[PDB]
């Protein structure tokens, strides 16, 4: 559970010669095409 | 749209909105103007 709601932690990283910033943007894009009632958030290192 | 009644609106606020708002930066206390749903067993003295 994350911030009181059911969640599933997904780790990962950007490919070589790619920024963390631009890797995260893609994850966000993909995450908007997911089924209804499903959101996301950034935690740990991605939050800061 | 007039699908959710006063009861339904109060539940969704208590279930989905209240807890996250109460843990938000600067929010000291959150007074719910309504009540969260509960399993109401409305008993009958004649049938008992």
């Amino acid at each position: 559970r994350y911030n009181g709601l059911p969640s599933m932690e997904i780790l990962g990283q950007a490919a070589p010669g790619k920024s963390t910033g631009e890797a995260m943007e893609l994850m966000e894009q993909l995450a908007s095409k997911l089924p209804t009632g499903v959101g996301y958030d950034w935690t740990g290192m991605s939050y800061q | 749209d007039g699908t959710m009644t006063q009861e339904d609106i109060s539940d969704y606020v208590a279930a989905n909105m209240k807890d996250a708002i109460s843990r938000t930066s600067g929010v000291g206390d959150v007074q719910l103007f309504g009540s969260q749903y509960a399993m109401r067993i409305w008993m009958n003295p004649n049938e008992l």
